[PDB]
């Protein structure tokens, strides 16, 4: 205030400074795009990994004895003795340890033990969960920048739906937000192709078969109502803001708060982590 | 610009947990403060300057107070501020 | 905090500051800000008291402009201080 | 019927109260009878009136009357315009109308302003007309008039109806005052260069100037005097609107130079007329002589100016009303020519003009002025006026010149001696000749050689013929003309002292008989007048005690009449400081029986009244304080001053009960008793203990009891021999109201006065202190504990020492009592860190610990140390020790190592209790 | 769940450990990403020095706004709300004469520092006298050595009567090893010995002087005392370690004062200096 009450000496250096400022914007939208390129860079690099532990897990390749070795001396070395292996498990036939190919409910035990995320799942999204096999995420690079995330299910023995691959987007606005990083912008997913609304997991069913009283004709009904669930994750808040979507954009900011929430948690800890949140040593 | 929201909410909470008031009237609120403290202020540097001692004590500050506020509010003022010296001294 | 040292809510720092760039005086005591700032949490929770009373005469429990001024007017003393 | 009539019956307010608070379906009901009785415009006329202001009340303003509401509205639309409706019932609708615009429909409410829009435009309602100036007037806005498009299409509304010239002459009257409306909003935004708005500007200024000069060229025979002069009224307030306000870009100077000559035309016909017309005639005269003047830069021509003069006179000249007015009453004559009328006329408008004009047409002017006046001398009907403008023209501040002004000159003195002589001269044209004289000889204090003895003649010509005739209105116009002639010259020089000397005592004679009944207005340029003769009362020796104190009483006359009278007052003062500016050693005993006299007068005429305030009063207590410091007084007051003041001043002092004449009392009669003689003083010191008692006690506010400190000094310093029987009285009473007084001065100025009485004698004070009782305790219980609670805000290092070294006498005499006497202040913050408001501490104030007066005196002493400023080894008798081998903090140190040399016995035992930060702060202290 | 735990077949525990190996390689690459991010980070560091230097001439008055950044400047602030920095009619009436006895922006850093939260909190008025002077505040990165931070606050020693040293600068340093979540994680800090002209200018102690003819011990001696007192400027010299007194005393010393000394070297690197104008306004709150 007083500062603009100044001689206008002082009011012309601070508008050399805001002309300095607008410059250091400009440098800094080139520092974020610097950024980003690296960061694509470097996730190239992460995908493999995040690729071959999803193999693992899901049974579609097998360990080696180097890296047996090598993560016996690292469990060593961080005191998880857990994981250590006893003769008595080593007295298991190869017959009883190939009745499961993958790791039994692998993502379902990391999402359980993962802090928020967990409370979304129920017993049928448990049940459905373990026919997930790998989470991906991935960068936009067109319009507005943003990351990707990605699940792998195997449609073809998963009972509940048909989409081999769900992907969920988020956005960021198109400017700097304030403090040199991006804030969010509202986010969109697919929609499920339910098999059927009895194992629409999304869903409670209702079956009836009536004669109506009115018209006296013979119906049979298949009846639908929603219910939240992990997949509740996807069908995100529609639109950031909206005229016809007020009385919507309420639950639509406060679901967005949390799905955001959700997603850096996945994006920082789970993909990046996985292991210890399955085996629970990240608690 | 004059900012002493979270202090204005707790002492309104100690005085009413159930009450809250609207940022408007808190920036209200906050000038009154501002308007306090600069006659307190500028009739304390008076005494100050007035003595030798050059020095806005607490006693400048009592004096100013006393001077200032009517007979009960400057006793109330005065008494907690005292209470305030002498728990912070501690 | 010193403001925690006191008990205070109100920050003294603020208070020491403002007297500070004031430069009411070439020295001050340290316990001049704490008085000072004691005082105006006086005054503040003073006026904070009759702003829910205020409210109360309006039938509410949120505070406004119009229930501060209402608050004022139903102090005399603090009527006449403030104006 | 009944809503109607109790509405309209003590019923009738009762129900009106009712109703406006309602808001309510209550209202509905009452407001539905009430806009029936609106609607049915053939009846119910004053029911109808009473209908239209409630609404107007109500509509200020718990809506559900909005249904009945918008019935209403749409009603009153017609109401106001169908001109068939009665005048008053029209005008409420109007009103109304423009309330309901103002709350409801700041924005256009589209029917009713679009209806009347397109009424006024085809069907010329002037009531519509009537209505859109006074909505202009309320509610609508700048911006609204300039991008809201309402300012153009009105514009436009106007110019077609005063370009249609079958509208009549008072459609043309409506139209000009909405053009005036117009203007007024479209000059709001002075923040030209805003491309829409100083296009519209530019616009409708050009398109007004023409029609304004089509519209005068038009003529109108006789069909309507009263309607023509309006018209043209309002057409040159258009004129000299635009000629002031806006650019000289858009009032070009060629259309001045038109305007101008038919503006002269117009005052021709204007002055022709006349074959309340009158009034009318002299406003459009007003606003004529206003564009007259907006246009003055201009030339002139020969005819032109015989032209403007000969209708000047003619407007100019005073009514028989004024005239008759002013001859009952010469105090609005007074007020009139001082300028402190409020009325403005066409001749004070011809002042403005005159005094406007440039040189080469100032004196084109004046000639003209000059020859007519020489022809004009025989005919006294027009002579009043003819010498009004010769003085507006003198008035105006240039060089009066030309080639023939001399002559001229010549016969205009002339004449105004002729004037002076003859004695069936008509009064206000030898009032004017009076006031006129001055304002020639000043414009021409240089090129008229002899001015010092045409001056001195003409002074003495006009105060003779004041004091010969005995027409009051005259009196006062010489009074006047003598202001006037101050302001010229020095009188005393052009005079002599002499002649100066007996011009004063005409002058005052003069206002010895006018100041019988003069307006409090007349009394303030009585005073004025009595202030310039002031400035020439000699000094020198040649002083005489005759013009002093007609003067002094005139002083007090003129304002003893009105008191309350606050300019009267200050010129007063300025009167009576003029008068004691003088410096002469043997009449300043002179002074003691000339004007003393006279304020005890004063005192004396508010004792009935128990000296409430009074301006006069105060001045006259301010006075008496400055000529007692006035006069020399090194030595004692001369004796005869206390036998005049003591008495009035004692009763003053006594009786009277409000703050400014005790304040003001007590310092002159303090001032008083402290430079008179103290043998003199000696009997009569009894009645100053009277006064003291009386101003001690409650009975007088606090703001006396503050001031009585410095007056018990001055009596104990004048009479410290006679005092001390009269000293048990003055602690008695200054300590029973120092302990029921609470302001901080006053209790501060009290703790002073007992300081000081211990510093006098501590033994007797002590003494008193626990012999005097209130409430059947000890004072000392009391007095002691409130000074420790007082001295703890004190301020002043006078004060502080004053303090330290009475409780270091008091300390030092070490009685019973002052061991005993247990002070409060030890503090203990109550518990919790909640903060304590007035409700609050009604059940939980702080907590404080007692201890006896040494101990505390002590730790407030060390307190004041640490503020103003192995050593912490204890048995600090020893710290002396080693230590030993005028400000606070240096006398403070002497007190200390002082208490440990003697008090060794209590003070050992004090310093035991003492803490150890205590105990820092003594050894740091000790360095 | 232990027993859960237990009861994965020995197959799955092979398979858990080679994915905890996998999750190992990560945290090599999340560490070659860290270099590079580092590396770049310098590279825009001396990308933004041109800009922080020029503004800082600004603020202390070395040099003069030009007219085209002057406009620059004028359409900004039409941009959102900065309407204080348009300069009115009274203004421009004013001389360069008038206006320049006052030369640069007054207590710009001052103001700035006691804007940001958590670092104000500790700035004492003592400490604030010394900011009076203070007319740069720097980032140096420190790509040699031991990898870290470096902050550094300039003065004048011909103006300023605290101390000789015309920078005083601050160090932080970090692990040869990222933190489990990718991050950094923090090595002890380290700060300059501030060159006090003396020791009554000194902010960090407080001092007490005395002179005894102390018959305890039969000398007539002259002792002076020195006491550590709270001031922002022991922000500098933070602690050390030693053994046994690290155990019991100085965990919780590294517990409580390595937190607030990071959290407030953090807060500057990243809020204050790249938003100075803002921060110096309060537009950055």
């Amino acid at each position: 205030g007083y500062v603009g009450g100044l001689p206008k000496n002082v009011k012309e250096k601070l508008l050399s400074l805001k002309t300095l400022q607008s410059e250091l914007f400009e440098v800094e939208k080139e520092f974020q795009v610097e950024m980003f390129e690296l960061e694509n860079k470097f996730l190239q690099k992460y995908k493999p990994i995040w690729e071959q532990r999803s193999r693992i897990i899901s049974g579609q390749e097998q360990p080696k004895p180097e890296q047996i070795a090598k993560g016996q001396e690292i469990v060593e070395s961080l005191n998880e003795t857990e994981l250590l292996v006893d003769e008595e498990e080593k007295a298991q036939n190869d017959s009883e340890e190939e009745q499961v190919k993958g790791i039994p409910s692998f993502w379902l035990t990391a999402l359980e033990n993962l802090p928020i995320v967990c409370d979304t799942i129920t017993d049928r999204d448990a049940e459905v969960l373990e026919y997930l096999q790998d989470i991906g995420l991935e960068y936009l690079t067109d319009g507005r920048p943003g990351f990707k995330l990605l699940f792998r299910f195997d449609s073809s023995a998963n009972p509940f739906f048909t989409n081999d691959i769900l992907c969920k987007t988020y956005f960021y606005q198109k400017e700097l937000g304030y403090s040199g990083d991006f804030i969010y912008d509202h986010a969109e997913g697919c929609e499920i192709s339910w098999k059927d609304n009895a194992h629409n997991v999304t869903v409670d069913l209702e079956m009836r078969k009536q004669r109506n009283k009115t018209t006296k004709q013979v119906r049979t009904i298949e009846k639908i109502t929603p219910i939240e669930s992990f997949f509740n994750f996807f069908d995100p808040p529609k639109i950031q803001n909206e005229d016809q979507d007020e009385e919507l954009e309420e639950d639509l900011e406060e679901r967005l708060a949390l799905d955001y929430s959700i997603g850096e948690q996945l994006k920082d800890k789970l993909i990046p982590r996985a292991v210890d949140w399955f085996t629970g040593a990240a608690l | 610009k004059e900012t002493y929201s979270s202090y204005i909410y707790k002492v309104l909470k100690q005085t009413h947990p159930d009450t809250g008031i609207s940022q408007k009237s808190m920036s209200i609120l906050n000038s009154f403060v501002n308007d306090i403290f600069e006659r307190i202020a500028t009739e304390a540097s008076k005494l100050a300057a007035y003595n030798k001692k050059s020095t806005i004590s607490a006693r400048e500050i009592q004096t100013a107070v006393r001077l200032i506020l009517p007979g009960e509010l400057a006793k109330h003022a005065v008494s907690e501020g005292t209470r305030a010296v002498t728990k912070y001294s501690s | 905090s010193r403001s925690a040292k006191a008990g205070l809510t109100f920050p003294v720092g603020r208070v020491h500051r403002l007297l500070r760039r004031g430069n009411y005086a070439q020295r001050i005591g340290s316990g001049a800000p704490v008085y000072l700032t004691a005082v105006l949490e006086y005054l503040a929770a003073e006026i904070l008291e009759l702003a829910g009373n205020a409210a109360r005469d309006n039938k509410k429990t949120r505070i406004i402009p119009r229930h501060l001024q209402l608050a004022i007017r139903n102090d005399d003393e603090l009527n006449k201080l403030l104006g | 019927n009944e809503l109607i009539i109790g509405a309209q019956s003590h019923t009738r307010e009762v129900a009106e109260t009712q109703l406006l608070q309602w808001c309510d379906s209550d209202a509905s009901q009452v407001f539905k009878a009430l806009a029936n009785v609106a609607l049915q415009h053939e009846a119910s006329l004053e029911s109808r009136q009473f209908a239209l202001l409630s609404l107007r009340k109500l509509i200020t303003m718990s809506n559900v009357e909005i249904d009945v509401k918008d019935f209403i509205r749409e009603v009153l639309l017609k109401l106001c315009l169908n001109d068939n409706e009665n005048t008053k019932i029209k005008n409420g609708a109007s009103y109304c109308i423009v309330q309901i615009s103002a709350v409801d429909f700041p924005d256009q409410w589209p029917q009713l302003l679009t209806v009347i829009y397109d009424a006024i435009s085809h069907q010329h309602s002037l009531n519509a007309m009537s209505l859109l100036n006074e909505i202009y007037d309320d509610v609508v806005s700048e911006e609204m008039f300039f991008e809201g498009g309402i300012g153009l299409a009105t514009m436009e509304i106007v110019f077609k109806v005063l370009n249609t010239e079958t509208s009549t002459l008072i459609a043309k009257i409506a139209a000009l005052k909405l053009l005036k409306a117009c203007l007024l909003q479209m000059s709001s935004h002075n923040e030209y260069d805003e491309a829409s708005r100083k296009s519209f500007v530019s616009q409708c200024l050009a398109t007004s100037l023409q029609i304004l000069g089509q519209l005068l060229t038009l003529n109108f025979g006789n069909v309507d005097v009263i309607s023509q002069l309006k018209f043209k009224s309002i057409i040159y307030e258009n004129l000299v609107f635009i000629k002031n306000d806006f650019s000289r870009k858009h009032f070009s100077s060629e259309l001045q130079k038109q305007f101008k000559i038919m503006a002269i035309q117009d005052l021709e016909n204007v002055t022709h007329i006349n074959a309340p017309l009158l009034e009318t005639v002299h406003d459009c005269s007003i606003y004529i002589v206003e564009f007259l003047t907006s246009v003055c830069t201009l030339q002139f021509s020969v005819e032109e100016m015989n032209k403007i003069i000969t209708s000047l006179t003619i407007l100019c000249q005073l009514s028989s009303e004024t005239r008759e007015i002013w001859t009952s009453d010469f105090n609005t004559f007074v007020s009139k020519e001082t300028g402190l009328a409020a009325s403005y006329n066409v001749r004070d408008q011809a002042n403005e003009f005159f005094t406007s004009l440039p040189n080469p047409q100032l004196s084109l002017i004046f000639k003209v002025v000059s020859n007519d006046i020489e022809h004009s001398t025989c005919n006294y009907s027009t002579l009043e006026s003819l010498l009004y403008l010769l003085q507006c023209i003198l008035l105006n501040d240039d060089e009066i010149t030309g080639e023939n002004i001399d002559q001229s000159l010549q016969i205009l003195i002339k004449t105004l001696e002729n004037i002076l002589v003859s004695q069936e001269i008509p009064e206000l044209i030898l009032a004017r000749a009076i006031l006129t004289i001055p304002r020639v000889l000043d414009k021409f204090i240089d090129a008229l050689p002899d001015i010092k003895p045409l001056t001195s003649a003409f002074l003495a010509k006009s105060l003779n013929l004041a004091l010969k005739s005995d027409k009051e209105l005259i009196k006062s116009a010489t009074l006047i003309a003598f202001t006037y002639y101050c302001y010229f010259a020095e009188l005393d020089s052009v005079l002599g002292p002499e002649v100066c000397s007996e011009t004063q005592e005409k002058v005052i004679r003069i206002i010895n008989q006018v100041s019988s009944d003069a307006e409090e207005d007349t009394n303030g340029a009585l005073m004025e007048v009595l202030s310039q003769v002031i400035s020439y009362n000699p000094k020198e020796p040649h002083s005489r005690k005759e013009i002093l104190q007609a003067e002094f009483h005139l002083v007090f006359t003129i304002s003893s009449e009105d008191p309350a009278n606050v300019q009267v007052v200050v010129q007063s003062q300025e009167c009576l400081e003029k008068l004691l500016d003088n410096i002469n050693m043997d009449n300043y005993k002179n002074y003691i029986e000339l004007c003393l006299p006279s304020f005890i007068n004063v005192l004396d005429s508010n004792n009935a009244n128990n000296y409430r305030y009074s301006p006069l009063l105060s001045l006259v207590l301010e006075f008496i304080t400055v000529f007692l410091k006035k006069k020399p007084n090194d030595g004692f007051l001369p004796d005869e001053i206390n036998q005049y003041l003591f008495e009035p001043l004692a009763k003053v002092l006594a009786f009277s009960t409000e703050d400014e004449t005790l304040q003001l009392a007590t310092e002159a009669f303090s001032y008083l008793i402290f430079n008179t003689d103290t043998r003199a003083m000696e009997p009569r010191l009894m009645d100053i203990m009277k006064v003291l008692e009386r101003l001690l006690s409650l009975e007088v506010s606090d703001s006396a009891a503050m001031n009585v400190g410095p007056l018990v000094v001055a009596i104990f310093t004048r009479f410290s021999k006679e005092i001390q029987p009269l000293i048990g009285r003055i602690l008695e009473a200054v300590v029973v109201r120092l302990i029921k007084t609470q302001n901080i001065s006053t209790e501060q100025n009290l703790l002073s006065v007992l300081c000081f009485l211990t510093c006098n004698d501590p033994k007797q004070t002590v003494d008193f202190l626990s012999s005097f009782q209130i409430d059947n305790t000890d004072a000392l219980t009391l007095v002691m504990r409130k000074w420790i609670e007082a001295f703890e805000v004190i301020r002043g290092e006078k004060r502080i020492k004053e303090n330290i070294v009475a409780l270091s006498n008091l300390f030092f005499l070490n009685d019973k009592r002052l061991q005993k006497v247990v002070v409060n202040g030890n503090l203990i913050p109550y518990e919790g860190d909640l903060i304590i408001t007035r409700s609050m501490a009604k059940k939980m104030p702080d907590r404080y610990v007692q201890v006896p007066l040494y101990t505390k005196i002590i730790k407030l002493f060390v307190s004041e140390l640490s503020f103003q400023s192995v050593d912490d080894v204890l048995d600090y008798d020893k710290l002396k020790e080693y230590i030993d081998d005028e400000s606070v903090v240096q006398l403070l140190v002497r007190f200390f190592k002082e208490v440990a040399s003697k008090d060794v016995s209590g003070f050992h035992c004090i310093y035991e209790t003492l803490s150890d930060s205590e105990r820092k702060v003594l050894s740091e202290a000790l360095l």
